[PDB]
RNA sequence: GCCAGGCCAGUCCGCCCAGGGUGAGUCGGGACCUAAGGCGAGGCCGACAGGCGUAGUCGAUGGACAACGGGUUGAUAUUC
RNA sequence: GGAGCUGUCAACCGAGCGUGGAUCCGAGGAUUUCCGAAUGGGGAAACCCAGCACGAGUGAUGUCGUGCUACCCGCAUCUGAAUAUAUAGGGUGCGGGAGGGAACGCGGGGAAGUGAAACAUCUCAGUACCCGUAGGAGGAGAAAACAAUUGUGAUUCCGCAAGUAGUGGCGAGCGAACGCGGAACAGGCUAAACCGCACGCAUGGGUAACCGGGUAGGGGUUGUGUGUGCGGGGUUGUGGGAGGAUAUGUCUCAGCGCUACCCGGCUGAGAGGCAGUCAGAAAGUGUCGUGGUUAGCGGAAGUGGCCUGGGAUGGUCUGCCGUAGACGGUGAGAGCCCGGUACGCGAAAACCCGGCACCUGCCUAGUAUCAAUUCCCGAGUAGCAGCGGGCCCGUGGAAUCCGCUGUGAAUCCGCCGGGACCACCCGGUAAGCCUAAAUACUCCUCGAUGACCGAUAGCGGAUUAGUACCGUGAGGGAAUGGU
């Protein structure tokens, strides 16, 4: 869901898919996005973004 | 340029520079006239 | 810039039905064709000096006409028959007598 | 017809005046060629020529003379 | 008008040329209203392209809303 | 520019203009209906209906003219809902975007027919096509590079290397690099430590022991530490910086750095030097070009005889020019009849390029030596693992490069590369940016050319040509020259 990053716009990647008769099919590698609510000051209004596990991981945002 | 320009539009009179010689214009031509300083060079350019 | 009301009015209607209208006192006149009724009115008042009772108007449009090998086209007029007050100064054409 | 060097002495109202009975002139040759009394039809051309005229030259007056 | 066209001929013609001819407060529509549906500010969703849709705005085949009788032209008439 | 003209199919007229310089050619300006990104609102494109303001008109409604009124984004301001801080949102004012264009560029997505005499890996082919986004070009570009015991020294493009090493149901096929020869050449700015100034939190909410360091004091409370911004500093690989000990000021003046002094340092001004519309900072005003482009003009020489002929530009006798014997026209093959050609002149104005000024900006001592203790050298990055992409390399012993997921460092005694990996040696200094030229292309405008076509040919189109006609539509698409 939501295969785009609200901060760093990290995007999905396009690729193959081999099958053991080496028959390769396109498919695509989604970014782990995951919802946030996030606040700009502390006690402020929640906003709803879409932002990835790396910048989760890192301090990029607090909710 | 200031002989080149006397015989350009000489009629059959061709021009060209020592330097240009090739057999298609020579065997074209009836007689071939040298300027003196002209054949010295072509003939320097082959020793 | 200014508006003049003569841009309006473009030229009178020679014609049997025209003449015979001149003989009620109602006159024809080709029209810019994007004029209006009440505008119309309002131009013949200034122009000629005279009361208007009503106008009625009327598009028309272009004959086909072939020359050479393909139709080609008259242009859309835009008429407008006017009538004066009963008991309004007639309005000379000069030149259309009727 | 009337000349731009005579046209730029007249003021703002004579140029208004000029057009406005230029324009009137303009109707009555309409009229004339309309119910055929109109012999010099090159007449029509030169009126409306001054009437660009008179236009040009008060646009240019309000625009930097 | 008559060399094409008209399943024949044609002096005729829906053919060819010129000119003329269509007049509305009330008729049929708009400037009034909405149906199915369409588009759709923001919006939500979607790698991009885009999908859908709220407010809104269009959309008659429906709703509301004032004219009858006679005469006249070669050609208009609930219009003159 | 200089005597005719009122375009063409395409004539017939009508009526006029012109040496007081028309028609015609060039440049700049004015006007510029309605549609169209179309943008006041609507709409079956070229139509319909408004609001506000200012004028015109009417006895007053009616009516007319001219401006403004789409949406989103950015900046600056006023306001701050539920709700308190506030924010979402709202108002105002300034800027910008949208759409089109034949090719060429970069990034992304990505076929099948076909070949493999079948077919799925593979090929076709990263092609067709699609999406995003440019510019006159683009991209790339200043070594975390190659090489190998010698060395080269940013990038791009051309020729070789080479159909080679290789790679491949080792089938059909695919296919480098090292290096060598060339075109063109160019290098520059930042982050960080540290030093100052604002805003923020603590803390003393006075023990700051700070107020340029010191030479002694006093106010003795605002010092002290950290973050976000703005200046200084700094930019390197033989490592370079920061910070310490030896050493000193483009020149002056004023102000400030607490007070008398040393050493200074900062700000402002003046005086000098240098650079400039540029990658290395940006605009604008002048003035001048034996500068260029957009109209043009001049330009030598046969009225020669005779013959044929409707006509001489042909034949045959004669004369001549040539820096001009290119080409075309004229009643038949014309250097001397005409337009021209060689050659040479020519610009109000607009635009382009160059110069000189104005103007704008930068430079206000740190150089060298020692110390080798400390700090810094681009982080969710590199590395590692999983799954893929792409490289000669089809997963293989698979290096180098790119994507997603997880895990996740170190700052020089570091880190990366040298085709698994380890040790030694060599090379380089990733995770910030900019950068001319050599290269690609032609919708278009001028000037030439063709052992190219000559009306069933050449463009589909010498003719109404994307026209007639055909199709609901996307689309398809002719024929027709000669007295
Ligand atoms: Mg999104
Ligand atoms: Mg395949
Ligand atoms: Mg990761
Ligand atoms: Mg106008
Ligand atoms: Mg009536
Ligand atoms: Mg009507
Ligand atoms: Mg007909
Ligand atoms: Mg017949
Ligand atoms: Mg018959
Ligand atoms: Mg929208
Ligand atoms: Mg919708
Ligand atoms: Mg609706
Ligand atoms: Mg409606
Ligand atoms: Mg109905
Ligand atoms: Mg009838
Ligand atoms: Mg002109
Ligand atoms: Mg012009
Ligand atoms: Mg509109
Ligand atoms: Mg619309
Ligand atoms: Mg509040
Ligand atoms: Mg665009
Ligand atoms: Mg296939
Ligand atoms: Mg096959
Ligand atoms: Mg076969
Ligand atoms: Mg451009
Ligand atoms: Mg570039
Ligand atoms: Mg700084
Ligand atoms: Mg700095
Ligand atoms: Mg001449
Ligand atoms: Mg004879
Ligand atoms: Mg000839
Ligand atoms: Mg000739
Ligand atoms: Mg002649
Ligand atoms: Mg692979
Ligand atoms: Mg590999
Ligand atoms: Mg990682
Ligand atoms: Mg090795
Ligand atoms: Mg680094
Ligand atoms: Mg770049
Ligand atoms: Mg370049
Ligand atoms: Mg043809
Ligand atoms: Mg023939
Ligand atoms: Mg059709
Ligand atoms: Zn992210």
């Amino acid at each position: 869901m939501a295969a785009v990053c609200d901060i760093c716009g990290k995007g999905p990647g396009f690729g193959k898919s081999v099958s053991h008769s080496h028959r390769r099919t396109s498919r695509r590698w989604d970014p782990n996005i995951q919802t946030v609510h996030a606040v700009t000051r502390p006690g402020g209004n929640k906003k709803r973004l879409n932002v990835c596990t790396s910048c989760i991981k890192a301090g990029k945002i607090t909710r | 340029e200031a002989g080149a320009k006397s015989v350009r539009n000489l009629p059959g009179v061709h021009i060209l520079a020592p330097d240009q010689l090739n057999t298609y214009d020579v065997l074209r031509a009836d007689d071939v006239v040298f300027s003196v300083e002209a054949l010295n060079a072509y003939i320097a350019a082959n020793t | 810039t200014l508006a003049d009301p003569r841009d309006i009015i473009l030229a009178p209607v020679i014609s049997e039905k025209s003449y015979g209208l001149l003989d009620d006192n109602v006159y024809t006149f080709l029209v810019r064709p994007d004029s209006n009724k009440t505008q119309i009115k309002i131009a013949v008042e200034k122009i000629f000096a005279v009361k208007v009772a009503s106008v009625n108007t009327a598009n028309r449009q272009g004959k086909r006409k072939r020359t050479r090998t393909g139709y080609g086209k008259r242009k859309s007029t835009k008429r407008a028959i006017v009538t004066l007050a009963p008991g309004s100064r007639p309005i000379d054409l000069f030149g259309a007598p009727a | 017809g009337v000349s731009p060097g005579e046209l730029r002495e007249l003021t703002d109202e004579e140029l208004a005046e000029r057009l406005r009975e230029s324009k009137e002139e303009l109707f009555n040759l309409r009229f004339q060629m309309a119910t055929g009394q109109l012999n010099n039809n090159r007449r029509l051309r030169t009126v409306r020529q001054e009437i660009a005229r008179i236009y040009t030259v008060l646009r240019e007056r309000e625009l930097g003379l």
